């Protein structure tokens, strides 16, 4: 049930993270910068598999299964020269429109609509290189107005282009906006394709990226590139149970199917320890943890990368991947001790889900403090208020409509009342997403089924 | 050789008969030709990566390599399977 996965970079953001997680990819299968494998060819014998996500033409060489989107050329020029034959640079797309026209999502989905004979036949041609596929991983920067946009082209292109593939997503959220209104409405726009088509989602609130880049690293000035690492190291993480499959989940579909209720709740919340691959990654053995000590911290607010927002909140979906010489007792001790500490919907009896995975036979061994790390991902309604302070802002805005002359170029309907109508659709779909999250946390929605039948 | 040597050295040992120096030099034949046993196997035959792959393909040790199996061959497990070329 095991498939390739394509990485797709959307917006700068997009093409950051991408960057940043391909060169973490490069450092645990050790194929650095140039592309060409670190390792010899010579020793076939590889407990990873680098096949769902690196296309090997020379036995050396392994390249990056994805496809640099951008609408400015000097992010993905920079990315090429650093990352010198890593890349492919076919699979480098500009379109040679010039920088972007603005924040607005209307100016990226029209970049992406005008431009998508170019970027359909390079993910056409992706495929062609492949025989098992199994999805796409996109990433939309939601931050940025031309990002999301382009995103939601993509996913209103894959939807119906592969019904058969599930799209997974990942959203940037940003904490504080210089003008809330433009991000807002963009990240609306966005999450109502997000809410129509793509399959999982997800979220990164800026805010405790802020916070964790804060306490962790020595420096107080806070830099959006090792801010980006914290998210390469997440998705790279999430991806070690097909990059190093385990013997419980070894494809991605298994992995959502325990984490994916039904296609409405599709909005993922994430935790992580102290990571150990990071820049400022030595104030990490004077910890002294254990593996219980290690899902305490994946259940402590401190540790996840979105806005918790904690007041009673409910779980749906709670899973965790545990990397590193990891002992069943203590992971029987923190079951016990977590079902006896986390609030569950009464309506199901399911409890959380624990899985354990496997280091790197290359990656540099860290001492028996922080030896072992743990990724943890639970489905949360919280992930919406995330959104209702931003549809606040729409709530409060919307009934006059500031920057109206923005969002009329680029897409289809220049018209203030095509683009205010389809303003009002996105937030009632984003009102009634809301109201089916808060339904789920009640038990009459499990007893909607029961009351007929 | 390993007989040649242990005969030249029970022939060194004959005028002995029934002594100690029998007994160690069995316990360094048995040791030795055991060390080389496993050696042999470990090496030659692969015996722990023999039973590795019996854990793996028999117990199902390798989830991925047992969904590979099943998406590969699921077509055929589904039909009706009375006749098997
Ligand atoms: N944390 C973090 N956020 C980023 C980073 N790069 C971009 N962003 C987000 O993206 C927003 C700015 O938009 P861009 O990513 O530049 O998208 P754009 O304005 O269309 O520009 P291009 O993507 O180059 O076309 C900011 O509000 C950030 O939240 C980064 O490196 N780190």
């Amino acid at each position: 049930m095991g498939g390739e996965i394509i990485t797709l970079q959307a917006g700068q953001c997009g093409n950051h993270v991408g960057k940043f997680l391909w060169s973490q990819l490069a450092k645990e299968h050790a194929i650095g910068t140039d592309g060409l494998s670190q390792l010899p060819d010579s020793s076939t014998e590889r407990d990873d598999d680098t096949k769902p996500f690196f296309r090997e033409n020379s036995r050396n060489k392994f390249t990056p299964r994805a496809i640099m989107m951008d609408s400015e050329p000097s992010v993905i020029a920079d990315v090429e020269n650093t990352f010198r034959g890593f890349f492919d640079p076919r699979n480098t797309w500009v379109a040679s429109d010039g920088a972007s026209a603005g924040n607005s999502w209307a100016n990226g989905y029209d970049i992406g609509t005008r431009n998508q004979d170019d970027i359909l036949n390079k993910i056409d041609k992706e495929i062609d290189s492949t025989d098992n596929f199994e999805g796409f991983q996109l990433l939309h920067s939601v931050a940025g107005g031309t990002g999301s946009g382009l995103g939601s082209n993509l996913l209103e292109a894959l939807c119906d282009r592969y019904p058969k593939k599930i799209l997974t997503t990942y959203s940037v959220f940003p904490a504080r906006s210089s003008e809330v209104v433009v991000q807002s409405y963009n990240t609306i726009l966005a999450l109502r394709r997000l809410i129509e088509d793509s399959d999982a989602t997800v979220v990164f609130d800026n805010a405790s990226l802020l916070n964790i880049s804060g306490k962790v690293f020595r420096n107080p000035n806070i830099d959006l590139q090792h801010t980006n690492q914290l998210i390469s190291t997440i998705i790279s993480s999430v991806t070690n149970s097909i990059r190093f499959p385990s013997y419980m989940y070894s494809s991605m579909s298994s992995i959502y199917s325990t984490l994916i209720p039904s296609p409405e709740l599709h909005f993922l919340s994430p935790s992580f320890t102290p990571f150990t691959s990071d820049y400022i990654h030595d104030d990490i053995a004077h910890k002294g943890h254990s593996s219980y000590d290690v899902m305490l911290d994946l259940l402590d607010p401190s540790n996840s990368l979105v806005s918790t927002a904690m007041n009673n909140p409910t779980y749906f979906n709670v899973y965790n991947t545990i990397i590193g010489n990891v002992e069943p007792r203590q992971i029987s001790r923190a079951m016990t001790k977590l079902q006896q500490r986390i609030k569950f919907p009464s309506w199901s009896s399911s409890a959380m889900h624990v899985n354990i995975g496997r280091r790197s036979p290359y990656l540099p061994l860290q001492p028996n403090e922080n030896e072992v790390s743990g990724m943890m991902l639970s489905n949360m309604s919280t992930v919406v208020n995330v959104f209702e302070n931003a549809c606040n802002t729409f709530d409060k805005v919307f009934a006059k409509g500031a920057f109206l002359n923005n969002y009329n170029v680029g897409d289809l309907f220049q018209s203030m009342q095509n683009v205010q109508d389809e303003f009002a659709e996105s937030r009632e779909v984003v009102q009634s997403l809301m109201e089916d999250y808060v339904a789920a946390e009640q038990d009459s929605y499990l007893d909607d089924v029961l009351v007929d039948d | 050789e390993f007989s040649k040597k242990y005969h030249v050295l029970y022939q060194s040992n004959s005028y002995r008969g029934i002594s100690t120096n029998f007994f160690e030099i069995i316990n360094d034949q048995y040791s030795e030709i055991v060390n080389h046993t496993n050696q042999i196997l470990n090496q030659k035959f692969h015996y722990r990566d023999v039973v590795f792959a019996l854990k793996n393909i028999l117990l199902m040790g390798k989830s991925d390599f047992m969904d590979a199996l099943i998406e590969k061959a699921n077509d055929i497990l589904a039909t009706p399977s009375d006749s098997l070329p």
